[PDB]
């Protein structure tokens, strides 16, 4: 059956007897059972990229053939883990060992057989039923915020056999058999797929909700869609976690999950340690975020095939939540390192160099990564939809983009939360960059705010103006000084720097500010936003009058709203009712009205 | 249990490549597996076989083929890969780079025997770094302070005195003293003129109780200078680890390391990578760097400190580079600084120590340490800027608060930068140099400082 | 027109690196020579 | 890269054919 | 005032002087002492070999373990003069549980024209037929062998386990 | 978008064998007379003991209905009534009502955009969360609340604006997301939803009477701290002779404690 | 219209042959029956991309930037694949799009197509960061046919007059900006500033359009003429006197 | 090739050397001799050496670091003047640029072919710099010696006054090893050092 190693040259092993073998086909090579994928076939001969150290690898060794290319177990147990970029549980490889170090040669299972699940089979189905891929035959109650639905593989078909009853069960147990065309196959509550390969489903879906983070500058001038594509400059003189934290701590995404691409070992290891301590309000309980995501965490050192794959084991994981009927959303703290890996791996294969040393295909792999997110109609009956939604960070040297990781996954992302170094120097968290910051996702959520939010496109609309007006008259007061600029010009810049002070910043360690709701985001803005074309008005309207409005003079006899404004950010979401915020931020609509009728 | 069975000899010769011999009827050879070569003349020779095929053993002989033939030679495998014998003992201790004793003392009695490519440290078991090791230079513990577990290159560059700064905090590192503190000192491509220098310096200056010293010199075969690196660092790991002591790992030249993967892989026939440097030059580096940090349930920790030469004084070259990708900071030795006779002549602006907030603050140090640290950064940044605006504009068209600024910046190259080989400064020391400096300002100029933290330390 | 032609080699990598470095540096002290001016300036504008 | 990559090839080609020479 | 400072650094280098030179006579004494263990065993070896009794029962296996290793058509044994009768029921012992466990035919050969020096205390070399691959079973080789690779068991019991070895990983 | 061939069919195969398995579920009788015969072209073919190897066969030769958007669309407007039907089960609603709601969604643009969808997908948050809750005010409130609200969606359906209905859902869900130590609000939570509910006995037989029970006794033990009084306390103890919640009894103990705020 | 799709996440050496086949039905459309046909041909990049993946798999001969020496055959291959054909009335129309690398015009894949293509058509974020839809910047492209396809007969006799003037005072219009953004507005003459008046009335007025807004050529080049009458007659150097006569005063 | 130190029989020449004279085309463009380039040269040797200069030279150490200093100071000035031109230097910059022109031109500079230049013994090569920078030294003290007074000492009324001091201070390149004895070189050279010394009191 299995083959023997051949010939050894660093990291790449020939094995002979491999005649029934296939390309990318998943080995283990030596006693020690070391993991690599075959790279090339020579006839009965393949040669195989080890992963791990070879040192000690011998001719004539055995050669395991896996059925299976590289691939990632899929089921209960996912959730709390912390896996490397292949799939080894890292917390089991801990806890097991009772070693500092995963050693060389693991062949811990990646979902822990033994541990029993309280499995409910779909008390909807019946032997001699009709069932195919992505069917929901049943739930497994792992943990009490996410209800993991089981589902028949996607390449899986056929008529019920035999389901298990209630009760409890784990991987080893047969929950499912089905038969097609006289055969049987046998089937658990683990599933495998292959980490190369998409999830099919049944329709892809145009994005058209908001990834709601629950913080102001993104949620309000560079919405993400749920299932969208988005880039951060991920660098430590920016703050990358801020993001990263807000977005697994509150926002509307059922289940999360983090890939350490490459991380420096001490920033992964703050990762993983900081993590588990968030958490989430649910139901009126607190509980940790642990319930809901797992971590694909690789340092620099884990071997080049575990950084190359972090990504893709990330999204496959991603993918079977998504097709559970889950809105998924996965960072990437570095697809940089990725794509290092890429350029490494290319160079031990020895492919020629295209771009800066990058491979011809890291455009095509960014790409094809990029494209697994989205909204989806799932496979299988229940018709539920999902998707998954992409965070990936970026870090191009000195911040030039034209690096070609950068500057293809800025060609393929459709939202850029530009992080900026200056502005966290100045302590403007979240220190995002509305200049150079987009999203391409505007026009897709006009369905969405024309519903149930009818006036925010004119005040979203209205405030990058004003932010861009300001940044221009800014220009002009350094060449003439602010007593040089129109009262128009004067009041625009008083009402950017407010919008930027108290409405782009955000301090997320205040209770009132921790998060901040969507309503609550929009009611601020309107107050800006209606302040200055009330105050606009009252200028405008005494252009060639012998008694001019101007700024000073509203800060003088309504300064008041100033204050009351630039107050609006304390307003807290549970000591307060929504209510109660709404018609606080209206009575300010009132009280400037008659402030400004005072006036004009 | 262990090798219980003999070792075979060769004299299957057939044939001699560079610094390769080709064993061939080899039985099941190892890849990396040792062997010890033996001349024509009888003289041993160690070396490992870089490859393996069928029959046929490629070793690379540590010291070069000059002798082998293709008869007389013969060639004794040990059936294993390269172990460090491995103890507590190295301490106090001078090694060549293939971990051969130099110091005129016995061999090693391992404690354990250790494979030297180590293993990957589990992720989940990496604990973060949070406490500061002093390393007494005031550039460094003022400035770019180091958190225990923290990795941080001192960059530098041909002729400026990085060895001299390795060596000094070679013999000033140790715990804050608010015992159990061990250096492993390991050094690539070294000129002999610079080894005895370190074997001297740190024998003489009392250090040698508390260090491990590697040496391998310029003209030691250079798979040895391979060796060396993952030699001091699976030193390090039984120190940390097993034996729960603090570990400061400083690795002398990087770029003479880099300058070693060069020679290795042209002798497997690798082609080239990014400015001919080894393509998996980044996981090479990982493997070395990332054999660092606290670990879940010991109290040992190793911190590293690689000295790296930029070739050329650039830091777009592939090895600054590469390990600025890997190590969670950078301290800069400039050539502006060295010239001005500045010793020891680090940059405070273009370095960073990204764990400094973790590494110091009350408990830890002193509680005013990271406003301080803070602070200095500003007014040496302001007084380069009112420095440069002198030169341009003449003294007269200076403010009061610049001629502040330039007075700080004089000050402070000539007594919180400038040192000395031996001036061993605590933290402490440093600090109270800190605020003897910052007090020359007016109390409301120092505004990255707290009001509290003033009140507390702005008066003598 | 466009570039200055010195020929590709890490020689003129060398030489263009301390070039833009130069230039920066030469921006910076004719601003702040400007900025001195500039001050002085307003001060007789208001005089 | 490329013209050290085409003399590794030819390089292993000379290789093939001289151990196919000792028949 | 720096100078009184490094006063203190001064005895901390006498100290040094002393103390390290003094803990390197530790540490010869400790190698001296395995050194003379190892001439003991050796001692004892030479001691073990002139029982007869003894003795074929580690050539019925020194000789066939060479042959284990060295698989091949044709072999040669090299042995001491003296030895030879001893080492030839070992070699007609060993051949039956070569073919055993080889499942393959062997001739096997003792070189009386090449005898090894008669100081080597006691054990084989082995040789394939071509002379070009060897396999040295002396018993000095073994206690080489296995004394080195057991080291760390023979420190830990020979001078006791060191306290601070908190983890074993 | 798209599918391989062999993984479209088996698709279709599985809509059609869940539409039966989800008419046999939704209506066990065939009492659903206008819902049944407009998915007789799909149910036959999984009512009648066909192979899979035969259906996925007619669905290859388009024998079947093929189209997995027509199916998908028809599938879900199945479902999101089978998941009224099963989220109201000890208020089983008229099937008049059933077979209209039915047609409105029949008539609807796209269900997942719809409110309707949104309502069921709020009553399944309330429903689902009571499955292994313990004993506690917020539980108990919570099983009381969902009780009335399935009895007005029986009584009323998705779709009609019953302002009842509306109220319950915000009622039910901010008591759900009000946090668990939260114990004096919850109770104003919930004096306030039987005040502003139109009965006097907003509860009364919707729910098991020993729940009946606790939520008077409820009531009576987080007012019983305030009363600084013992012939307070013991007119508010003599109040738990009640079993049936009204706002009567809730009227009582805050007039009791309303005398003890007089009498400080 | 036919629309053969190929996505990021579908197999790269597909790309390969999707515009071959693509230009397989052109042909068919257009010679064998008469139809009037447009290709258009999207993201030609990501199409180069899969040749830079063959061509390193194969171990090609490397051109500029590691696409295969044939680079501009193959392009070819795709590209010639146009233009009418004796006694058949089709007409193979192609408008490939690609997206330059790092806005490099210079790259590998705009350059090649540069030399095979009968000009070429450029989009720019200095036009579309100001909003000028569509972003088109007239200056940098040209259409090698534009020469036969204007005048009398096609369009009205003054177009490749105007044009060419167009040209002249939109590139004298960039280099006073040019001028401007260094010396300031002090340093231009009273001409210099009507060249970057041009430029500006220009960008807002004859680029800048509505995305579903059609202009006739008629109305395009009567836009032209009353920005050109900014000008006195005589500064309209590339234009003959003839030309100004008939169509300045208006 | 092409003069570029990026080189690699260049790069690990430098990671082995102690020692390094690195040879400036710019320097050898203007004809200066033996054009060694005094920033980017090294010598890693200064170490070991102090000892032996501390036996023999007391002096010599002290003096090697001001020279650097100047050396380094005459850049930074020197990139200033290339664009805003000598008038916002203080005079001690004008001082630093005085001295170094002496030290680049009269020290540092020597020539290949000259029967007095040809080699240098220590004795003069040490009195040279120590003169130079005792110039320097008591130069740039009447500056800082005369700032807030009544009249302030500047490079011009140092130049008026010391004039015969800069030619004999440059002139001391001209002493012969093989005519002149060391001493007699020495003892010139302290007279310069009386000269300066009696000059720079008439400026104080």
């Amino acid at each position: 059956t299995f083959g023997y190693v051949h010939g050894v040259s660093g990291p790449v092993v020939t094995a002979c007897d491999m005649a029934g073998a296939a390309m990318y086909e998943l080995v283990r090579v030596g006693h020690s059972e070391l993991v690599g994928e075959i790279i090339r076939l020579e006839g009965d001969m393949a040669t195989i990229q080890v992963y791990e150290e070879t040192s000690g690898v011998s001719v004539g060794d055995p050669v395991l053939r896996t059925g299976k290319p590289l691939s990632v177990e899929l089921g209960p147990g996912i959730m709390g883990a912390i896996f490397d970029g292949i799939q080894r549980p890292l917390s089991d490889i801990s806890s097991q060992t009772q070693s500092i170090y995963i050693p060389r040669g693991v062949n811990v299972s990646a979902l822990s057989r033994d541990i029993k699940w309280e499995f409910i089979p779909s008390k909807n189905l019946r032997v001699g039923s009709h069932i195919t891929g992505g069917d929901i035959y049943g739930i497994v109650n792992e943990n009490s915020l996410i209800k993991h639905k089981i589902m028949l593989p996607p390449r899986s078909r056929g008529s019920v056999t035999y389901i298990a009853p209630p009760g409890n069960y784990d991987a080893s147990d047969v929950v499912l058999e089905l038969e097609f065309e006289g055969v049987k196959e046998k089937l658990s509550m683990v599933q495998v797929w292959p980490v190369r390969q998409v999830r099919p489903v049944t329709e892809k879906l145009p994005a058209n909700h908001p990834l709601l983070t629950g913080q102001r500058v993104l949620d309000a001038l560079f919405p993400c869609v749920q299932g969208g594509t988005t880039a951060i400059p991920g660098a430590f003189g920016c703050g990358k976690t801020v993001i990263s934290q807000s977005l697994s701590k509150y926002s509307n995404s059922d289940v999360i999950i983090y890939v350490g691409c490459g991380e420096r070992g001490n920033e992964m290891s703050e990762v993983l340690r900081d993590f588990p301590e968030l958490t989430m309000e649910v139901d009126g309980k607190v509980e940790s975020i642990m319930k809901r995501t797992a971590l694909v965490a690789n340092t620099s050192n884990m071997p080049v095939a575990a950084r190359e794959a972090s990504i893709y084991t990330g999204i496959t994981l991603s993918e079977y939540f998504r097709d559970m009927g889950y809105h998924v959303s996965m960072m990437a703290d570095s697809t940089s390192r990725w794509a290092e890996a890429l350029r490494e791996i290319s160079g031990r294969l020895a492919e020629m160099p295209a771009d800066s040393g990058y491979p011809a295909y890291l455009g095509a792999r960014l790409a094809s990564f990029y494209e697994r997110a989205g909204r989806v109609k799932c496979l299988g009956n229940p018709e539920r939809e999902g998707s998954v939604s992409i965070v990936g960070a970026v870090s191009p040297p000195g911040g030039d983009f034209s690096d070609p990781v950068t500057s293809a996954t800025l060609g393929i992302v459709q939202v850029f939360w530009g992080l900026d170094k200056k502005l966290a120097q100045r302590k403007h968290f979240p220190s995002v960059n509305w200049l150079i910051s987009y999203s391409k996702y505007m026009r897709a959520l006009d369905e969405y705010y024309d519903k149930h939010f009818t006036e925010f496109v004119p005040l979203r609309t209205k405030a990058k103006e004003i932010l861009q007006e300001e940044e221009d008259l800014a220009e002009i007061v350094q060449l003439v000084g602010k007593a040089s600029l129109a009262e128009t010009d004067k009041i625009t810049l008083e009402v950017a720097k407010l919008i930027k002070d108290d409405f782009l910043q955000q301090n997320g360690y205040t209770p009132y500010d921790r998060f901040c709701p969507f309503y609550k985001t929009v009611g601020m803005l309107s107050n800006m936003i209606s302040f200055y074309d009330m105050a606009r008005r009252a200028v405008e309207t005494t252009a060639q009058s012998d008694n001019k409005i101007t700024w000073s003079i509203i800060r003088e006899h309504m300064g008041e709203i100033l204050y009351k404004l630039s107050s609006m950010k304390f307003k807290d979401p549970v000591k307060d009712g929504e209510a109660k915020i709404k018609a606080d931020y209206a009575q300010l609509l009132e009280d400037m009205q008659n402030a400004f009728r005072s006036l004009e | 249990n262990y090798l219980s069975q003999p070792r075979l000899t060769y004299k299957t010769v057939s044939g001699v490549n560079g610094p390769l011999v080709i064993l061939d009827h080899v039985k099941f050879p190892r890849y990396a597996e040792i062997v010890h070569l033996t001349l024509p003349d009888g003289t041993k020779r160690s070396g490992q076989v870089l490859e393996v095929s069928g029959s046929k053993a490629v070793v690379q002989v540590f010291e070069g083929t000059s002798g082998i033939d293709a008869k007389k030679t013969s060639c004794e495998f040990t059936g294993d890969i390269l172990r460090t014998p491995v103890s507590e003992d190295m301490l106090g201790r001078v090694f060549n780079g293939s971990g051969k004793p130099i110091d005129r003392g016995p061999v090693v009695l391992a404690e354990d025997f250790l494979d030297i490519m180590g293993q990957p440290i589990n992720p989940q078991c990496r604990i973060y770094p949070e406490e500061m090791i002093q390393t007494g230079i005031s550039a460094i513990d003022g400035m770019n302070s180091i958190a225990r577990g923290q990795k941080i290159p001192i960059f530098s560059a041909a002729g400026l005195p990085h060895n001299e700064i390795a060596a000094q905090i070679c013999r000033q590192a140790g715990l804050v003293k608010k015992e159990n503190f061990a250096i492993v000192f390991a050094a690539m491509g070294v000129n002999m003129e610079t080894a005895r220098f370190f074997k001297s310096d740190f024998e003489e200056n009392g250090s040698m109780d508390n260090v491990c010293l590697f040496l391998n010199l310029a003209n030691d075969p250079t798979i040895e200078r391979i060796i060396t690196p993952r030699l001091a660092l699976t030193t390090a790991e039984f120190l940390a680890y097993q034996c729960e002591k603090h570990v400061l790992v400083i690795l002398t030249d990087m770029s003479s390391y880099a300058e070693a993967l060069r020679e290795v892989s042209a002798a497997r026939e690798e082609v080239p990578g990014r400015r001919g440097f080894p393509g998996y030059m980044y996981t090479d580096l990982a493997t070395i760097y990332e054999r660092a940090g606290r670990v879940e349930g010991r109290n040992g920790s190793i911190t590293q400190i690689p000295i790296l030469t930029m070739p050329n004084d650039d830091i777009t070259h592939p090895i600054p580079d590469l390990t600025g990708y890997i190590t969670e900071g950078q301290i800069y030795v400039d050539r502006q600084l060295h010239n001005r006779q500045i010793y020891p002549p680090i940059n405070v602006l273009p370095s960073l120590s990204r764990l400094m907030k973790s590494a110091i603050g009350e408990g830890m140090t002193r509680k005013d340490h990271a406003d301080v640290s803070n602070q200095l950064y500003a007014c040496y940044a302001i007084g380069k800027d009112v420095q440069a605006m002198k030169a341009v504009v003449g003294e007269e068209a200076l403010t009061s608060d610049d001629l502040l600024y330039l007075e700080f910046l004089q000050k402070f190259e000539k007594n919180f930068i400038t040192q000395g080989p031996y001036e061993n400064r605590t933290v402490y020391e440093t600090l109270d140099i800190g605020w003897q400096l910052l007090r020359i300002f007016p109390k409301e100029m120092l505004k990255r400082i707290p009001q509290s933290t003033l009140s507390e330390f702005y008066p003598r | 027109k466009d570039r200055i032609e010195i020929f590709p080699s890490r020689m003129a990598q060398t030489i263009m690196k301390a070039r833009l470095k130069g230039a920066q540096t030469g921006r910076n002290l004719l601003k702040k020579k400007s900025d001195a001016l500039t001050l002085r300036f307003r001060q007789i504008l208001k005089k | 890269f490329y013209r050290l990559k085409k003399i590794q090839e030819k390089k292993k080609i000379i290789k093939e054919k001289s151990e196919k020479d000792l028949e | 005032e720096k100078k009184e400072k490094q006063i203190e650094q001064q005895k901390k280098i006498q100290m040094s002087n002393l103390m390290n030179q003094a803990r390197l006579k530790v540490l010869r004494a400790r190698d001296d002492l395995i050194t003379d263990l190892l001439n003991e065993a050796k001692q004892r070896l030479s001691k073990v070999v002139k029982d007869t009794t003894r003795y074929q029962v580690l050539l019925d296996g020194l000789v066939l373990q060479g042959l284990y290793q060295l698989l091949e058509p044709r072999m040669i044994v090299r042995c001491r003069k003296q030895d030879f009768p001893l080492v030839k029921a070992a070699v007609q012992k060993a051949i039956p549980m070569y073919k055993i466990a080889t499942k393959k035919d062997v001739d096997v050969q003792i070189d009386l024209e090449a005898y090894l020096p008669e100081d080597i205390a006691g054990g084989v070399e082995i040789y394939n037929g071509d002379r070009k691959i060897k396999v040295s079973n002396t018993l000095e080789s073994r206690l080489d062998l296995i004394a080195q690779q057991m080291m760390p068991e023979v420190r830990g019991a020979l001078f006791g386990a060191n306290a601070n070895r908190k983890f074993l990983d | 978008g798209g599918l391989t061939s062999e993984q479209y069919h088996s698709q279709v195969v599985g809509k059609i064998g869940y539409i039966a398995r989800c008419m046999q579920t939704i209506d066990p009788e065939n009492n659903l007379k206008k819902i049944r015969e407009d998915y007789q072209d799909v149910l036959i073919w999984a009512e009648k003991n066909y192979r899979f190897e035969e259906i996925l066969e007619a669905s290859k030769s388009g024998k079947c209905p093929n189209d997995l958007d027509a199916l998908s669309r028809r599938s879900l407007i199945l479902q999101e009534l089978l998941r009224l039907v099963s989220s109201i089960s000890p208020f089983k609603m008229k099937l008049d009502l059933i077979e209209s709601q039915y047609e409105k969604m029949k008539q609807h643009v796209n269900l997942w955009k719809s409110d309707y969808h949104v309502k069921l997908n709020q009553l399944n948050q309330l429903t689902d969360y009571l499955k292994n809750a313990a004993p506690t005010p917020k539980n108990n409130f919570l099983r009381a609340m969902t009780s009335v609200l399935q009895m007005q969606i029986a009584q009323y359906g998705i779709t009609e604006d019953n302002e009842g209905i509306n109220q319950l859902f915000k009622l039910g869900l901010h008591l759900l997301a009000m946090a668990n130590e939260k114990i004096d609000e919850q109770y104003h939570l919930f004096k306030g939803y039987v005040k502003d509910q139109p009965e006097e006995s907003p509860f009364e037989g919707i729910l098991p009477a020993e729940d009946q029970k606790i939520l008077v006794k409820t009531m009576i033990d987080y007012a019983m701290p305030k009363l600084s009084s013992k012939v307070l306390q013991d007119k508010l103890s003599a109040l738990s002779s009640s079993d049936v919640l009204t706002k009567t009894l809730l009227d009582s103990i805050d007039r009791i404690v309303k005398e003890n705020e007089k009498l400080n």
